[PDB]
RNA sequence: GGAGGAAGUA
RNA sequence: CAAACCGGAUUAGAUACCCGGGUAGUCCACGCCCUAAACGAUGCGCGCUAGGUCUCUGGGUCUCCUGGGGGCCGAAGCUAACGCG
RNA sequence: AAACUCCUGAACCCGGGACGAAACCCCCGAGGAGGGGACUGACGGUACCGGGGUAAUAGCGCCGGCCAACUCCGUGCCAGCAGCCGCGGUAAUACGGAGGGCGCGAGCGUUACCCGGAUUCACUGGGCGUAAAGGGCGUGUAGGCGGCCUGGGGCGUCCCAUGUGAAAG
């Protein structure tokens, strides 16, 4: 009852004794929609072959992520190799607006409204690989008292 | 409001004319570092007794010359030569960028 | 000033029934319920993986269609919901259906937006008791829209007035036949509407 | 010649927390002192308290750490997620109240001082005075 | 740096500079041609571009592409001027807009009019 | 395993 | 000993590598140029962040403690990595 | 979509016809207060109003990725397109044409400029081992910066009141 959507598909190469040899790696988003997301990158010698490992290793990194009245409840920097990632969340009436690979990593999580920008290297696996990470720092109005004492 | 001034002298050595050197401290309006600006004042001695390291006040006086529009006000302590030396040095510095 | 060219292709190109003709519309001859699939030679062709900017091009495409308009009145009327205060994307939803050209279908005096334009335009309906020929009309709350008397007996009202008799007009307005007044109650709501557009998208259009 | 003292602790507190550890010492001034009263008032920290090393006085902080996450990487989710300086002394920072700067939507805090006392963001704010931010942590 | 490197010495404003020097800043430009040889592309192309030499009321001597179904300008002709560069062209930095003074436009051509001054038949 | 200090020709 | 210079030889030719000589120079006193792969391609100063390990140099009743340095693997952390530690 | 039936009727025609214009003046009244009376329109016979009455201009850009939107033909490194990549070296979704499709619409495109996108002068918001970047090193003036505690003045700083911050924005 998941939702697949692929980043991007790409084609890499490697120089043999007399030819190349092209194989495939893929980014998928598991999504729901409910909060609970996914992120894998399978690599395969064909294309309908990552994609399931790419669907796949995203069933695994699961990532409950809170939500509050359709966003995010805090303000993040999550920086990653040499992308950088900032989202500061939204008053609904406003729209996911992000780039093209992140959207779906938020998407999928139920989000309606957030404002962010790409930063640094926009290199998706690097911006992808650093979102998720970014939304598994996240931290709830709860988890603070949680922290903050212990009886 | 006829803008006290407070500032040390850098001179007295023309009649009835002091130099009153007056500092301004406040932020950067582009970044948070809070810098000094100062400037230099003709001032207005009919006593001819405020002289070099006398710390004193000034006022925007009705106009006496060209560049002296102030009036001396009072004083705040003679004993400070070692900032006539930071005016001193400073202007002795000017020296090194010739031929 | 509007569209005046091939309508049922709209209807198509979206995926979606417009219900812009009238009576056909409902009809089984709906181009959607007779040629369901986008025009022109491709249509029945492998259609590719929609670009994440063609799908919110097109729910865009939709309501302007749907309520027949330009796209300088929709940005602008647009701007002003972004600005005005409250949820951006069905404020717009509300500056539209205040549109006077849409009254007057809603009131099912015309079963038609674009045959509604032209009886605004014309001379036929009143507001407030005024000859009001304006489509682009604001109407706001507690206004008295109305078929003129002057003109309260064209072989066309009585027959898409008596069309209506104790047909269930929309939840925020009030129809009297023979009376042929319908006034303004408060405005609307997506829930009020329900409609094939994540509105939202439109908005994450027009913030590209 | 270690210009910043305050500075000083706040990162003697990171290289503290971002290894695990118990106590770590800190020369004390009064000023010091009254700030971990206002941080440890929350719960970042434990407590402290004035102490005396090698003869010469210090300050133990008895750093707070949450709870064991579980899987690779056990070591607890951290408290302190992020302390850093502001009032550079480079570059002093003076803001009034309606300028006030809110630290992750409520979330975080922002510590400063004023002529009414040491006090933080939502503190100030109360009292409708401002004045230097000393810190801010999340 | 530090903060007290930047109220001293402070940044500097990038200035990039301007690609169409063709002076005043007007975006068009009347002249008489010059020149007309016709030259070949950059490495990977190989045809035979038709180019001008053009002078302008700048007073600069500039060369410009010319665009379409060959044309009428010969060695004395007023002209016009445009802007967009040529990737194959390294000293070609104008355009020649048509249907203005004696460039005229295109002959016979339906798919893009307005940017070779073609009308609307029958 | 890392580190330091024996060729004729396009 | 050897730039430049001459000759011998290898060569397709050899304004070079190999060889026979060989001046300036490299050496000393004084006064200049002030340049560099001047490199650890890592500015100086201070505080905090595990260790293990050979060694130079002090001190302290000593396969122990401590202070100043040079090497070598490596905690966390950092980097695009190599790698630093 | 067309033709077709019906329905209204932009233009057109006639008749009425403005708001903007009530005061200066005159009378009573003191040349007061107050009140009463009367002349005045370029816009314009315009707007508008009453009645009658015909379906009646559509164009431009693009369709390889960015960038929504596909096929045929001719062309064959020539003709050409092109903002970056680039395409055309026979079977072109890029060139020229058509059919069609996409976007706008009484407008559509080109060019030029300003800001952005350019975290690509980095205050928010960057770096200097190998990518452009550590001065060849030292000493040191002005300047920047500075350990702990107590008291003062309150220069920067912060709080309240008041003035200003004109109108238009
Ligand atoms: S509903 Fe009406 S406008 Fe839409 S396809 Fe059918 S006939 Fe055409
Ligand atoms: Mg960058
Ligand atoms: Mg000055
Ligand atoms: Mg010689
Ligand atoms: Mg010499
Ligand atoms: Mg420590
Ligand atoms: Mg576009
Ligand atoms: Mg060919
Ligand atoms: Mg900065
Ligand atoms: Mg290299
Ligand atoms: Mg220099
Ligand atoms: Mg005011």
């Amino acid at each position: 009852d998941f939702e697949e959507k692929m980043i991007l598909i790409r084609r890499t190469a490697r120089m043999q004794a007399g030819g190349r040899r092209f194989r495939f790696g893929a980014l998928v988003v598991v999504g729901d929609r409910q909060g609970r997301v996914g992120l894998g990158f399978g690599k395969a010698p064909e294309v309908p072959l990552a994609v399931q490992k790419a669907g796949y290793y995203a069933r695994r990194n699961m990532v409950e992520v809170p939500l509050q009245n359709g966003t995010i409840p805090h303000e993040i920097e999550v920086e990653f190799g040499a992308s950088k990632i900032v989202l500061k969340p939204a008053a609904p009436g406003t729209g996911v607006i992000a780039g093209a690979v992140p959207r779906a990593i938020l998407e999928l999580a139920g989000v309606t409204d957030i404002l962010t920008k790409e930063l640094g290297s926009r290199n998706p696996i690097n911006i992808a690989y650093a979102t998720m990470e970014a939304l598994r720092q996240l931290r709830t109005k709860a988890d603070v008292e949680r922290l903050r004492k212990g009886e | 409001p006829k803008k006290v001034l407070t500032g040390v002298v850098v001179s007295d050595k023309m009649q009835k004319t002091v130099t009153v050197l007056v500092e301004r401290q406040f932020p950067h309006p582009l970044y948070g570092k809070v810098i000094k600006r100062s400037k230099k004042y003709l001032a207005h001695d009919p006593e001819e007794k405020y002289k070099l390291g006398d710390v004193v006040e000034i006022i925007e006086s009705r106009p006496i010359s060209k560049r002296k529009r102030f009036r001396v006000l009072r004083l705040v302590e003679s004993g400070r030569m070692d900032l006539v030396e930071k005016y001193l040095i400073r202007r002795q510095n000017y020296q090194s960028l010739s031929k | 000033g509007r569209y005046i060219g091939p309508v049922c292709r709209l209807c198509r190109r979206e995926g979606v029934k417009l219900y812009l003709k009238g009576e056909r519309c409902y009809s089984p001859k709906c181009a959607m319920e007779r040629r369901p699939y986008p025009p022109g030679q491709h249509g029945q062709k492998r259609a590719r993986r929609p670009s994440d900017y063609a799908v919110r091009l097109r729910e865009k495409q939709k309501l302007r269609r749907i309520y027949g308009i330009s796209e300088r009145q929709f940005r602008n009327l647009f701007e002003e919901a972004s600005k005005k205060k409250g949820v951006t994307g069905s404020v717009f939803l509300g500056l539209l259906e205040s549109r006077l050209d849409n009254v007057v279908y809603r009131l099912g005096f015309a079963v038609s937006r674009r045959q509604a334009r032209q009886l605004v335009r014309h001379g036929h309906i009143t507001v407030n008791g005024r000859r009001v020929d304006l489509p682009s009309y604001r109407v706001r709350p507690g206004d008295e829209i109305a078929v003129a008397e002057k003109s309260r007996n064209l072989e066309l009202i009585r027959q898409n007035l008596e069309a209506m008799k104790g047909r269930k007009v929309g939840p925020w307005l009030s129809l009297d036949v023979e009376g042929m007044k319908g006034k303004f109650l408060r405005l609307p709501d997506r829930e009020d509407l329900a409609l094939p557009v994540n509105e939202q998208l439109v908005i994450e259009f027009y913030s590209r | 010649m270690l210009t910043d003292p305050i500075a000083d602790m706040l990162t003697r507190i990171r290289n503290a927390t971002r290894v695990y550890k118990e106590s770590t010492d800190v020369p004390a001034s009064r000023f010091k002192e009254e700030i971990l009263r206002i941080l440890a008032r929350e719960g970042f920290i434990k407590g402290y308290e004035r102490v005396d090393v090698d003869g010469k006085p210090y300050l133990r902080v008895y750093l707070k750490y949450g709870p064991r996450r579980q899987g690779p990487d056990p070591r607890p989710e951290q408290v302190i997620h992020h302390i850093r300086r502001i009032s550079k002394p480079g570059r002093r920072v003076y803001v009034g109240v309606k300028e006030i700067p809110r630290v992750r939507r409520g979330l975080g805090i922002a510590i400063l001082s004023t002529s009414k006392g040491v006090l933080t963001d939502r503190e100030a704010r109360k009292l409708g005075v401002g004045g230097e931010l000393i810190c801010e942590v999340w | 740096p530090t903060i007290n490197q930047l109220v001293r010495k402070g940044r500097e404003k990038v200035r990039k500079k301007s690609k169409v020097p063709a002076l005043k800043g007007a975006p068009f430009r009347r002249g008489v041609c010059t020149v007309v040889r016709t030259v070949t592309p950059k490495k990977p192309n190989s045809a035979l571009r038709k180019v001008a030499k053009v002078r302008l009321t700048s007073g600069y001597e500039v060369t410009a592409y010319i665009p379409g179904e060959g044309h009428n300008l010969q060695e004395h002709s007023v002209v016009l001027i445009r802007g967009g560069r040529v990737k194959d062209l390294p000293g070609v930095r104008y355009h020649i807009v048509r249907g203005v003074y004696d460039a005229a436009g295109v002959k016979d051509r339906k798919k893009s009019r307005s940017k070779y001054g073609t009308k609307k038949p029958k």
